[PDB]
Protein backbone atom coordinates (compact mmCIF):
# COMPACT_ATOMS: atom_id res chain seq x y z
CA UNK A 1 0.00 0.00 0.00
CA UNK A 2 1.66 3.17 -1.25
CA UNK A 3 -0.48 5.80 0.46
CA UNK A 4 -1.61 4.28 3.77
CA UNK A 5 0.38 4.57 6.99
CA UNK A 6 -2.00 3.91 9.89
CA UNK A 7 -1.14 0.28 10.60
CA UNK A 8 -4.59 -0.55 11.95
CA UNK A 9 -6.26 0.95 8.89
CA UNK A 10 -4.00 -1.02 6.58
CA UNK A 11 -4.83 -4.25 8.38
CA UNK A 12 -8.56 -3.56 8.35
CA UNK A 13 -8.37 -2.92 4.61
CA UNK A 14 -6.30 -6.02 3.85
CA UNK A 15 -8.95 -8.06 5.65
CA UNK A 16 -11.42 -6.61 3.17
CA UNK A 17 -9.29 -7.66 0.22
CA UNK A 18 -8.88 -11.19 1.56
CA UNK A 19 -12.60 -11.63 2.19
CA UNK A 20 -13.43 -10.22 -1.23
CA UNK A 21 -11.06 -12.66 -2.91
CA UNK A 22 -13.30 -15.56 -1.87
CA UNK A 23 -16.12 -14.23 -4.11
CA UNK A 24 -14.83 -15.18 -7.54
CA UNK A 25 -18.04 -15.41 -9.59
CA UNK A 26 -18.73 -13.09 -12.52
CA UNK A 27 -21.94 -12.97 -14.53
CA UNK A 28 -22.90 -11.35 -17.85
CA UNK A 29 -26.19 -10.60 -19.60
CA UNK A 30 -28.18 -7.95 -21.47
CA UNK A 31 -30.96 -5.58 -20.43
CA UNK A 32 -33.75 -3.72 -22.24
CA UNK A 33 -33.71 0.05 -22.43
CA UNK A 34 -36.05 0.76 -19.50
CA UNK A 35 -33.21 -0.02 -17.07
CA UNK A 36 -31.28 2.97 -18.38
CA UNK A 37 -29.16 4.91 -15.91
CA UNK A 38 -27.15 2.02 -14.49
CA UNK A 39 -23.50 2.59 -13.62
CA UNK A 40 -20.55 0.61 -12.28
CA UNK A 41 -20.77 -0.11 -8.56
CA UNK A 42 -24.52 -0.04 -8.53
CA UNK A 43 -25.93 -2.78 -6.30
CA UNK A 44 -28.04 -5.47 -7.96
CA UNK A 45 -30.09 -8.15 -6.29
CA UNK A 46 -30.58 -11.01 -8.74
CA UNK A 47 -33.38 -13.55 -8.48
CA UNK A 48 -33.60 -16.76 -10.49
CA UNK A 49 -35.33 -19.83 -9.11
CA UNK A 50 -33.70 -22.54 -11.23
CA UNK A 51 -30.28 -21.70 -9.79
CA UNK A 52 -31.72 -21.22 -6.31
CA UNK A 53 -30.51 -17.63 -6.32
CA UNK A 54 -32.70 -15.35 -4.24
CA UNK A 55 -31.74 -11.68 -3.92
CA UNK A 56 -28.22 -12.82 -4.70
CA UNK A 57 -26.09 -9.71 -4.28
CA UNK A 58 -23.81 -8.30 -6.98
CA UNK A 59 -22.05 -5.12 -7.98
CA UNK A 60 -22.19 -3.84 -11.54
CA UNK A 61 -18.67 -3.95 -12.95
CA UNK A 62 -18.94 -3.16 -16.67
CA UNK A 63 -21.49 -1.39 -18.85
CA UNK A 64 -21.97 -0.72 -22.55
CA UNK A 65 -24.62 1.63 -23.88
CA UNK A 66 -25.79 1.53 -27.48
CA UNK A 67 -27.60 3.78 -29.92
CA UNK A 68 -30.57 1.46 -29.95
CA UNK A 69 -30.76 1.34 -26.17
CA UNK A 70 -29.97 -2.29 -25.49
CA UNK A 71 -27.68 -2.50 -22.48
CA UNK A 72 -25.09 -5.20 -21.89
CA UNK A 73 -23.86 -5.66 -18.32
CA UNK A 74 -21.51 -7.70 -16.19
CA UNK A 75 -21.86 -8.34 -12.46
CA UNK A 76 -19.30 -9.34 -9.83
CA UNK A 77 -20.42 -11.24 -6.74
CA UNK A 78 -19.83 -9.90 -3.24
CA UNK A 79 -21.03 -10.82 0.21
CA UNK A 80 -22.01 -8.48 3.03
CA UNK A 81 -19.16 -9.71 5.24
CA UNK A 82 -16.64 -8.14 2.87
CA UNK A 83 -17.29 -4.80 4.56
CA UNK A 84 -16.94 -5.88 8.21
CA UNK A 85 -13.65 -6.05 10.10
CA UNK A 86 -12.78 -8.22 13.07
CA UNK A 87 -11.30 -6.94 16.26
CA UNK A 88 -7.62 -6.07 16.41
CA UNK A 89 -4.95 -5.66 19.09
CA UNK A 90 -2.75 -2.75 20.18
CA UNK A 91 0.47 -2.86 18.13
CA UNK A 92 2.32 -0.16 20.14
CA UNK A 93 4.98 -2.59 21.38
CA UNK A 94 7.21 -2.36 18.28
CA UNK A 95 7.71 1.37 17.52
CA UNK A 96 11.35 0.78 16.52
CA UNK A 97 13.34 4.08 16.46
CA UNK A 98 15.76 3.66 13.55
CA UNK A 99 18.42 6.06 14.82
CA UNK A 100 21.68 6.10 12.87
CA UNK A 101 24.43 8.50 11.80
CA UNK A 102 25.17 9.63 15.33
CA UNK A 103 28.09 9.42 17.75
CA UNK A 104 27.63 8.58 21.40
CA UNK A 105 28.85 11.26 23.81
CA UNK A 106 31.48 10.71 26.49
CA UNK B 1 -40.68 16.22 -66.17
CA UNK B 2 -43.25 13.44 -66.28
CA UNK B 3 -42.44 9.92 -67.22
CA UNK B 4 -44.19 9.72 -70.61
CA UNK B 5 -47.37 7.69 -70.65
CA UNK B 6 -50.55 7.09 -72.65
CA UNK B 7 -52.20 10.19 -71.21
CA UNK B 8 -49.29 12.27 -72.46
CA UNK B 9 -48.75 10.11 -75.55
CA UNK B 10 -51.84 8.06 -76.42
CA UNK B 11 -50.19 7.12 -79.71
CA UNK B 12 -47.47 5.22 -77.83
CA UNK B 13 -49.72 2.96 -75.81
CA UNK B 14 -46.96 0.42 -75.23
CA UNK B 15 -45.69 2.85 -72.61
CA UNK B 16 -48.63 1.93 -70.39
CA UNK B 17 -47.26 0.14 -67.37
CA UNK B 18 -47.94 -3.55 -67.63
CA UNK B 19 -48.13 -3.75 -63.85
CA UNK B 20 -46.88 -1.60 -60.99
CA UNK B 21 -45.72 -2.47 -57.49
CA UNK B 22 -45.86 0.06 -54.66
CA UNK B 23 -43.77 -0.73 -51.58
CA UNK B 24 -43.64 1.01 -48.23
CA UNK B 25 -40.19 0.91 -46.68
CA UNK B 26 -40.30 1.59 -42.92
CA UNK B 27 -36.83 0.80 -41.58
CA UNK B 28 -37.17 -0.30 -37.97
CA UNK B 29 -35.15 -2.21 -35.38
CA UNK B 30 -37.07 -4.78 -33.38
CA UNK B 31 -36.59 -7.59 -30.88
CA UNK B 32 -38.64 -10.28 -29.15
CA UNK B 33 -38.43 -10.54 -25.43
CA UNK B 34 -38.53 -13.90 -23.61
CA UNK B 35 -41.62 -12.76 -21.73
CA UNK B 36 -43.29 -12.47 -25.12
CA UNK B 37 -43.27 -8.71 -25.43
CA UNK B 38 -42.31 -7.12 -28.73
CA UNK B 39 -40.38 -3.86 -28.65
CA UNK B 40 -39.42 -1.67 -31.59
CA UNK B 41 -37.61 1.60 -32.20
CA UNK B 42 -37.95 3.88 -35.21
CA UNK B 43 -35.26 5.95 -36.90
CA UNK B 44 -34.72 7.10 -40.47
CA UNK B 45 -37.38 8.05 -42.98
CA UNK B 46 -40.12 5.99 -44.46
CA UNK B 47 -39.93 5.99 -48.21
CA UNK B 48 -41.99 4.83 -51.14
CA UNK B 49 -40.46 2.43 -53.62
CA UNK B 50 -42.02 1.71 -57.01
CA UNK B 51 -41.32 -1.01 -59.52
CA UNK B 52 -42.40 -0.77 -63.16
CA UNK B 53 -42.32 -3.33 -65.96
CA UNK B 54 -42.83 -2.83 -69.69
CA UNK B 55 -43.76 -5.17 -72.53
CA UNK B 56 -41.90 -5.53 -75.80
CA UNK B 57 -41.21 -2.10 -77.26
CA UNK B 58 -41.07 -0.80 -80.80
CA UNK B 59 -38.19 1.49 -81.80
CA UNK B 60 -40.11 4.78 -81.83
CA UNK B 61 -41.59 4.63 -78.33
CA UNK B 62 -38.29 3.22 -77.16
CA UNK B 63 -36.41 6.17 -78.61
CA UNK B 64 -38.82 8.48 -76.80
CA UNK B 65 -38.04 6.68 -73.57
CA UNK B 66 -34.29 6.87 -74.05
CA UNK B 67 -34.55 10.53 -75.05
CA UNK B 68 -36.20 11.10 -71.70
CA UNK B 69 -33.91 8.99 -69.52
CA UNK B 70 -30.72 10.44 -70.94
CA UNK B 71 -32.04 13.95 -70.47
CA UNK B 72 -32.63 13.07 -66.83
CA UNK B 73 -29.14 11.64 -66.47
CA UNK B 74 -27.50 14.66 -68.08
CA UNK B 75 -29.45 17.18 -66.02
CA UNK B 76 -29.38 15.31 -62.71
CA UNK B 77 -32.95 16.40 -62.07
CA UNK B 78 -35.90 14.37 -60.80
CA UNK B 79 -38.40 11.98 -62.33
CA UNK B 80 -42.05 12.89 -61.75
CA UNK B 81 -44.55 10.01 -61.67
CA UNK B 82 -48.34 9.77 -61.82
CA UNK B 83 -50.14 6.72 -60.41
CA UNK B 84 -53.48 6.11 -62.10
CA UNK B 85 -55.26 4.01 -59.48
CA UNK B 86 -55.55 7.08 -57.23
CA UNK B 87 -56.80 9.40 -60.00
CA UNK B 88 -60.16 10.38 -58.56
CA UNK B 89 -61.35 13.96 -58.16
CA UNK B 90 -63.59 13.42 -55.10
CA UNK B 91 -62.43 16.76 -53.57
CA UNK B 92 -62.48 20.09 -55.39
CA UNK B 93 -62.74 23.84 -54.84
CA UNK B 94 -60.45 26.80 -54.20
CA UNK B 95 -57.69 24.87 -52.46
CA UNK B 96 -55.52 28.02 -52.32
CA UNK B 97 -58.11 29.73 -50.12
CA UNK B 98 -57.70 27.21 -47.29
CA UNK B 99 -55.84 28.27 -44.14
CA UNK B 100 -53.57 25.85 -42.30
CA UNK B 101 -52.42 27.20 -38.93
CA UNK B 102 -48.69 27.26 -38.33
CA UNK B 103 -47.00 25.00 -35.81
CA UNK B 104 -48.90 21.84 -36.58
CA UNK B 105 -46.48 18.94 -36.32
CA UNK B 106 -46.71 15.28 -35.83
CA UNK B 107 -49.28 13.18 -37.53
CA UNK B 108 -52.52 15.17 -37.20
CA UNK B 109 -53.54 18.07 -39.41
CA UNK B 110 -56.44 20.38 -38.74
CA UNK B 111 -57.73 22.81 -41.35
CA UNK B 112 -60.20 25.62 -41.73
CA UNK B 113 -61.91 24.82 -45.01
CA UNK B 114 -63.88 28.05 -44.58
CA UNK B 115 -66.82 26.14 -46.09
CA UNK B 116 -65.05 26.34 -49.44
CA UNK B 117 -64.33 22.73 -50.35
CA UNK B 118 -66.91 20.28 -51.63
CA UNK B 119 -66.78 16.54 -51.23
CA UNK B 120 -64.64 14.68 -48.74
CA UNK B 121 -61.46 12.67 -48.74
CA UNK B 122 -61.49 8.94 -48.15
CA UNK B 123 -59.10 6.64 -46.30
CA UNK B 124 -56.41 5.62 -48.73
CA UNK B 125 -56.45 8.87 -50.63
CA UNK B 126 -53.13 10.48 -51.36
CA UNK B 127 -52.39 13.84 -49.81
CA UNK B 128 -49.63 16.39 -50.27
CA UNK B 129 -48.53 19.74 -48.93
CA UNK B 130 -48.07 22.42 -51.53
CA UNK B 131 -44.56 23.49 -50.50
CA UNK B 132 -43.01 20.07 -50.06
CA UNK B 133 -42.59 17.10 -52.41
CA UNK B 134 -43.62 14.45 -49.89
CA UNK B 135 -46.60 12.20 -50.52
CA UNK B 136 -48.66 11.12 -47.52
CA UNK B 137 -51.63 8.77 -47.23
CA UNK B 138 -54.91 9.39 -45.41
CA UNK B 139 -55.60 7.08 -42.49
CA UNK B 140 -58.68 8.88 -41.24
CA UNK B 141 -60.77 12.03 -41.52
CA UNK B 142 -63.30 14.03 -39.51
CA UNK B 143 -65.53 17.09 -39.86
CA UNK B 144 -66.86 19.71 -37.48
CA UNK B 145 -68.51 21.89 -40.10
CA UNK B 146 -65.87 23.99 -41.83
CA UNK B 147 -63.12 22.58 -39.63
CA UNK B 148 -61.56 19.39 -40.90
CA UNK B 149 -59.00 17.10 -39.40
CA UNK B 150 -57.02 14.26 -40.92
CA UNK B 151 -54.61 11.79 -39.39
CA UNK B 152 -51.88 11.00 -41.85
CA UNK B 153 -49.12 8.46 -42.43
CA UNK B 154 -46.14 8.68 -42.35
CA UNK B 155 -45.49 11.32 -39.73
CA UNK B 156 -44.94 14.83 -41.04
CA UNK B 157 -41.44 15.66 -42.22
CA UNK B 158 -41.89 19.39 -41.50
CA UNK B 159 -43.34 21.90 -39.11
CA UNK B 160 -46.10 23.97 -40.69
CA UNK B 161 -45.13 27.58 -41.37
CA UNK B 162 -48.74 28.60 -42.03
CA UNK B 163 -47.98 29.17 -45.73
CA UNK B 164 -48.71 25.57 -46.70
CA UNK B 165 -51.73 24.55 -48.71
CA UNK B 166 -53.20 21.07 -49.10
CA UNK B 167 -53.15 19.32 -52.46
CA UNK B 168 -55.74 16.61 -53.08
CA UNK B 169 -55.40 16.29 -56.87
CA UNK B 170 -52.71 15.56 -59.42
CA UNK B 171 -50.16 14.35 -56.89
CA UNK B 172 -46.91 13.30 -58.56
CA UNK B 173 -44.16 11.39 -56.81
CA UNK B 174 -40.67 12.86 -57.18
CA UNK B 175 -38.16 10.06 -57.60
CA UNK B 176 -34.82 8.98 -59.01
CA UNK B 177 -33.57 5.83 -60.70
CA UNK B 178 -31.64 3.58 -58.34
CA UNK B 179 -31.43 0.92 -61.07
CA UNK B 180 -29.93 3.42 -63.48
CA UNK B 181 -26.22 2.72 -62.93
CA UNK B 182 -26.30 -0.41 -65.13
CA UNK B 183 -29.17 0.41 -67.48
CA UNK B 184 -29.42 -0.98 -70.99
CA UNK B 185 -31.69 -2.53 -73.61
CA UNK B 186 -31.58 -5.87 -75.37
CA UNK B 187 -32.32 -5.68 -79.09
CA UNK B 188 -33.80 -8.83 -80.66
CA UNK B 189 -33.79 -9.57 -84.38
CA UNK B 190 -37.55 -8.99 -84.42
CA UNK B 191 -36.52 -5.35 -84.42
CA UNK B 192 -38.00 -4.93 -80.95
CA UNK B 193 -36.45 -3.99 -77.63
CA UNK B 194 -37.06 -6.13 -74.57
CA UNK B 195 -36.35 -6.63 -70.89
CA UNK B 196 -36.85 -3.05 -69.75
CA UNK B 197 -37.85 -2.46 -66.15
CA UNK B 198 -37.48 0.38 -63.66
CA UNK B 199 -36.89 0.51 -59.92
CA UNK B 200 -37.65 3.92 -58.44
CA UNK B 201 -37.24 5.30 -54.88
CA UNK B 202 -38.77 8.63 -53.92
CA UNK B 203 -36.31 11.40 -53.11
CA UNK B 204 -36.97 14.77 -51.60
Amino acid sequence: FANITNYYTARSFADRELKKSRYSRTLSFSLPYQFIGIEPNDAIAFTYDRYGWDRKYFLVDEVENSREGKINVTLQEYGEDVFINSGQVDNSGNDIPDISNNVLPP
Amino acid sequence: MRLPDPYTNPELSGLGFESVNLIDNDPVIRDELPNGKVNEVKVSAQYWGINISYPELFPDEYSVLDAFILEYKRTGGYIDVILPQYEAFRVRGNTNLVNIPAGQKGSNITMDTQGVLTGIPKPGDLFKLSNHPKVYKITSFNRSGNSWSINVYPDLFITTTGAEKPVFNGILFRTKLMNGDAFGSTLNNNGTYSGISLNLRESL
